[PDB]
């Protein structure tokens, strides 16, 4: 009740118009001779039962609807980026709590930091020489940086109150381990594992545009290339399918991050 | 008068119930004297403070500076603020000329050059006339901010805490950069200052106020120094012992029990 | 004597050459049961000293003999209280405490630990802040919590950094009687730095002053003679009380002007 | 005086030539395994060195252009692209962060673009303009633009409460108010969002010109990458630290910037 009337208003209603006149003036711009991009009623109507309405339709070798395939791109973010976080953060700890290893390997990691994704591919594919093998491995190298970069720091930044308080009271080892450093980083990890996770979704999305397969990347291009009437029309709804379910990974982070946060 | 309060209030509209901030406050204020207010955490000093210049809205009542009512914030009751209220990105110079070229829009850079010298020398601040406020000490960035306020000619200088959060050394000398200053302005100031033996020294009427769910005047207690004060023979005087025990016997044995 | 600090000299080899030096001969005889309190002008070197008897700094000359004993690492015996908030902000107020008893009552019974923790969060005050974060807290609310935790310690000393320095001087006024409460029964042998004269009057019984510079001596080990059973709105009526707050003054104006003899020195 | 420079000289320069010799090693012991493809770091030094190394911006053919112009070209576009969402996207950004009306409505659908893969945009923007050089340009610039767009009205919005206070005392309102309170409190938002809008563009110009060919690194890398030899597998691997060299530069060019200009704390 508190909600309804008043709630309603900031969220869903200006959104809602805001993204109802973007797609009228996008309506209005085919209008235009030479605007090549089919406008919204040709790429939503035209293109509504084969995918939308009913996914997982497995039709041969390569034919799948946005199933079946953001759940084939998105299992190599959970098999792959899995090992990038546990071991992008333990090496992200062991290197960084005595600052003398954080001082010769501080710049590789972070050369190597800034290199794309999907230039990795090229040498990545040419030493696994598989298809799923050298698609994860992109991901557990494009994703371990923007961790180990964060966990490191994270461990560096630990403020001198919290060691002033360990060293006065007899704490070190294992004990001083789980109180005062690690839940200390934790902040830190879920600010770089946030990065992570967006970053390494954005390189098996890309890099799977190359390797062929099956899931988004042999969908989104794998009919630009074969052109066909209406065949701008399955692009784009791929478009929106990816960058929502994109953005149902950097909220989800965000969503476990408040939960665990130090606060 | 140069200022008066009489019959406001203000009530909070809230779910959990209307609660009111402040119960019908009444004084008034001369041309040329201080006045500070007491009062603990939750007392409505504060809030005080933000409705007489303008930043709150005046409920039950209104003030009637000068005659008339408080319309709006202006630069005629500057108030220097908490957190040191200093632009980071602006050296001292450029961020006193903010105030100064912001409502006098009428003279020319001519002038303006020279009324911030002097009033940004006067107060000891002319080897930092450069200087960013990345460097300047905490102590030392409040003597630009009310040599901001009072570069404007201000009707009243309004104070919220300016050393609230400040060292002895550095605090006792602020004080001698006040009375000397205000002497030659003769400009009515309204401070906020938790720290007896600050009110006792400075304020020419202190009247600290009651904590709970209202507030008000609890005393109206005045000081009788001799205008020129040099903190050396006030503690030797013996008016300022009872006068002083009355101020902590009257704020921590009644009115505001905060534990 | 409960400690000896004798001869306790520290000078800090600057890397430029200057090689500061900072303490140069400080002599005290802290007794058993008694507070004491440095006072100084905020340059002479209080929370350095203070360090040497907490163990987090080792006198370059001489040494601490607490109990007739060297004191080399810091130990839980001599629980301090920092001037920065030194919580746990991913703790609630009723764990932080738990993080101290923990590792003094290695052992003991965890059941009984968890009553010993809820009574000293009590005397303190709280009672009603225990299961609280501390991200928002009151600023005066935040400091109590850290007392607790060293009492809860059950210490043979009990060192006190200036903590109040971000209070206003009216929670710190409603601060300094709860100590009162606290020492009146237990024993407490507290070391406490502050620049605010009030406080060396009111909680101390030997206020130890200290001189400004390089040369920072004992100054004048002044006794308060005041009964112990003290309170605020009581012994400021004592008149010995105003007496005394203005001695504190006059040798703090000394420094004062010393202080510009040290400028002076160098730039004038 | 000279003792300046030994000072930093063991501590955090020596260390990580200390470093590169452990990784050059163990990647040197690691090409001793048969089942490992790669090649070893004298192989991948010693093969390309002649061609790749001492002539750089060498130009002998219709598309390769050696290596210098590669790195050269792909900048060009970085400059050319990525400039008009720099000053279209803060004048965007400043526009609806400031009025609470539009922000509200459409931050929600705009921070869905802004996750959007950099080469999602390619088959559109390749399919709209029908070209391949004015389409690697666009996908830069609506990628880059988010980064910049979605950090500015967030500086515009978080202006510190205090700064606000000033202007109202002082009644600064209208145009003086934004150029004196608003915009310079929004220079530090805009660099720590166009130093995230840079990375991103980079990262999307050496990928968005492999699908489409061209001149630039990106379009080399695949290309010696098809044609099989024994000289092959050592560019994939030289231009590969070209990319992150420059990578480095663009984001600590902007950082270095952005550290001289920037209100100070």
């Amino acid at each position: 009740q508190k909600a309804i009337n008043n709630f309603l208003w900031k969220k869903v209603v200006p959104p809602l118009v805001a993204l109802g006149i973007f797609l009228v003036i996008w309506q209005l711009l085919c209008l235009n001779p030479n605007f090549k991009l089919p406008g919204p009623i040709e790429t939503f109507s035209e293109t509504w039962d084969p995918f939308i309405i009913n996914p997982f339709f497995d039709n041969g070798e390569s034919d799948k609807g946005l199933g079946w395939q953001i759940l084939s791109s998105l299992g190599r973010v959970g098999l792959g980026f899995s090992l990038a976080a546990i071991a992008g953060i333990i090496l992200g700890i062991l290197i960084g709590v005595n600052p003398l290893v954080y001082n010769a390997v501080d710049p590789i990691f972070q050369v190597l930091r800034t290199v794309p994704p999907l230039a990795w591919l090229p040498i990545s594919l040419a030493a696994f020489q598989q298809a799923n093998p050298s698609a994860i491995f992109v991901i557990f190298i494009t994703s371990i940086w923007p961790i180990l970069l964060n966990t490191t720091v994270g461990v560096q930044q630990i403020p001198q109150d919290y060691i002033n308080v360990a060293k006065v009271l007899r704490l070190k080892g294992v004990k001083y381990f789980f109180k005062i450093v690690f839940p200390a980083t934790v902040p830190y990890i879920f600010t770089g594992l946030r990065i992570g996770i967006g970053l390494s979704w954005l390189a098996i999305v890309a890099a799977e545009m190359l390797v062929g397969g099956v899931g988004i990347g042999s969908f989104i291009w794998d009919a630009y290339n074969t052109t066909t009437e209406t065949n701008l029309s399955e692009i784009i709804l791929a478009l929106i399918y990816v960058g929502l379910v994109g953005l149902l990974l950097d909220r989800l982070v965000g969503f476990v991050a408040s939960k665990v946060v130090a606060d | 008068n140069f200022l008066v309060v009489e019959g406001v209030s203000k009530i909070y509209p809230t779910p959990e119930g209307p609660y009111t901030v402040l119960d019908g406050i009444d004084l008034k204020v001369r041309e040329g004297e201080f006045v500070c207010l007491i009062g603990h955490s939750g007392c409505g000093k504060s809030t005080l403070l933000n409705m007489i210049s303008g930043f709150n809205t005046p409920s039950e009542g209104v003030v009637l500076l000068q005659d008339k009512p408080i319309t709006e914030p202006g630069p005629d009751r500057m108030m220097v603020f908490q957190n040191y209220c200093l632009l980071p990105w602006l050296n001292v110079f450029e961020n006193v000329y903010l105030a100064v070229d912001a409502v006098f829009p009428n003279k020319p850079q001519a002038e303006k050059r020279a009324i911030v010298r002097e009033h940004l020398a006067m107060v000891g601040l002319t080897e930092a006339a450069e200087k960013k406020p990345s460097q300047i000490s905490g102590g030392m960035k409040q003597r630009v901010a009310i040599a901001r306020a009072l570069s404007i000619r201000p009707q009243v200088l309004i104070l919220d805490e300016p050393f609230g959060a400040l060292d002895a050394i550095t605090k006792e000398e602020l004080q001698e950069e006040l009375l000397q200053i205000w002497s030659d302005h003769q400009v009515t100031v309204l401070m906020i200052t938790h720290d007896i033996d600050e009110a006792l020294f400075l304020a020419d009427r202190v009247v600290m106020m009651t904590n709970g769910p209202a507030a008000q005047i609890g005393e109206i207690l005045d000081i009788p120094f001799d205008r020129p004060r040099n903190r050396r023979r006030i503690m030797e005087d013996p008016k300022y012992y009872d006068l002083r025990n009355y101020a902590l016997d009257f704020l921590f044995n009644r009115f505001a029990h905060n534990e | 004597t409960f400690v000896e600090i004798d001869h306790v000299d520290r000078i800090f080899d600057l890397p430029n050459g200057g090689r500061y030096i900072a303490l140069k001969n400080i002599e005290l005889k802290i007794k058993q049961g008694e507070f004491v309190s440095l006072i100084g002008h905020s340059g002479c070197g209080k929370s350095t000293l203070l360090n040497i008897i907490a163990g987090l700094d080792r006198a370059s000359i001489g040494g601490v003999t607490l109990e007739g004993r060297e004191i080399r690492e810091p130990s839980p015996d001599r629980m301090v209280v920092f001037q920065n908030y030194s919580l746990l902000p991913w703790l609630t107020v009723r764990e932080n405490v738990a993080l101290a008893v923990d590792e003094v009552y290695q052992g003991k019974s965890k059941g009984e630990r968890r009553a010993i923790i809820e009574e000293h969060i009590d005397m303190v005050g709280l009672r009603l802040a225990a299961n609280k974060r501390p991200s928002e807290l009151s600023g005066g609310m935040k400091q109590r919590v850290a007392i607790a935790r060293a009492l809860a310690t059950r210490p043979k000393l009990l060192l006190l950094d200036e903590p109040f320095g971000a209070l206003d001087a009216l929670t710190r006024g409603s601060l300094q009687e709860q100590l009162m409460k606290i020492c009146n029964e237990h024993q407490i042998t507290c070391v406490m730095v502050t620049h605010d004269v009030d406080e060396a009057l009111l909680l101390s019984d030997r206020v130890v002053m200290l001189t400004n510079g390089p040369e920072a001596h004992i100054g004048q080990i002044l006794e308060v003679p005041i009964s112990r059973p003290r309170q605020r709105l009581e012994v400021v009526k004592h008149p010995s009380y105003y007496n005394l707050r203005n001695e504190i003054i006059y040798f703090l104006n000394q420094q004062k002007l010393a202080k510009k003899r040290q400028t002076q020195q160098a730039s004038a």
